Formats: structure tokens, C-alpha cells, sequence
């Protein structure tokens, strides 16, 4: 919800325009949900801020 | 010169420092802002209450 709300500016893409879909934007994403999984119970606090 | 014996056995015992430990991975409930219904001006029925 977060993501397409702000048209994957949250993402962000290194020099390409965000939102496209390949194989790089899906690794970052990936990696991008790790560090929210990590983050605990205040992952939701922190991905609103 | 190399600390060896006649036979080319090592005479001092060498340490590697043991890798530190296995790893916890955790996964968390995600939470977002979600909004409500509206309400509209009504009509007026033909029939009473």
C-alpha cells in the first residue's frame, strides 16, 4: 500500500525512473523487505516515517 | 629456520578462532493507515419510519 501510494518513491531507483518492473526493482524490493522484517514491531512506526 | 622438526612436523599449534554462532531471523506484522466510508444526503421514501 505504502509503496504504490507514493509511486515507489519510498523504493527509489538508482538513476532509473521508479516503479518499473525487472529483475533489479524486484531485488531491491526484496532487500527493502528484509530491513522491514527486521526492524521489530516498530517497522510500521518506522516505514510511516 | 621454519620452527620444524627433522621430519618437517610443525612444532607450534595454530588457532583459527571458532565462527560466531548461527543467526536469528524474524518476520513482523505490518501495519498502514486505512480510511473509512462516506455518507451521502439521502432521499425521502414514499412510506413513513
Amino acid at each position: 500500500s505504502v509503496l504504490v501510494i507514493s509511486g515507489f518513491a519510498v523504493l527509489g531507483a538508482k538513476n532509473q525512473p521508479a516503479g518499473q518492473h525487472n529483475i533489479d526493482t524486484l531485488f531491491s524490493l526484496y532487500r527493502f523487505h528484509q530491513w522491514i522484517n527486521g526492524l521489530g514491531n516498530p517497522g510500521s512506526d518506522t516505514l510511516d516515517m | 629456520r621454519h620452527n620444524l622438526s627433522i621430519d618437517g612436523q610443525p612444532l607450534s599449534l595454530a588457532i583459527y578462532a571458532e565462527p560466531t554462532d548461527p543467526k536469528a531471523l524474524l518476520t513482523s506484522m505490518v501495519q498502514a493507515s486505512q480510511g473509512g466510508s462516506a455518507v451521502l444526503p439521502g432521499t425521502l421514501s414514499l412510506y413513513r419510519f
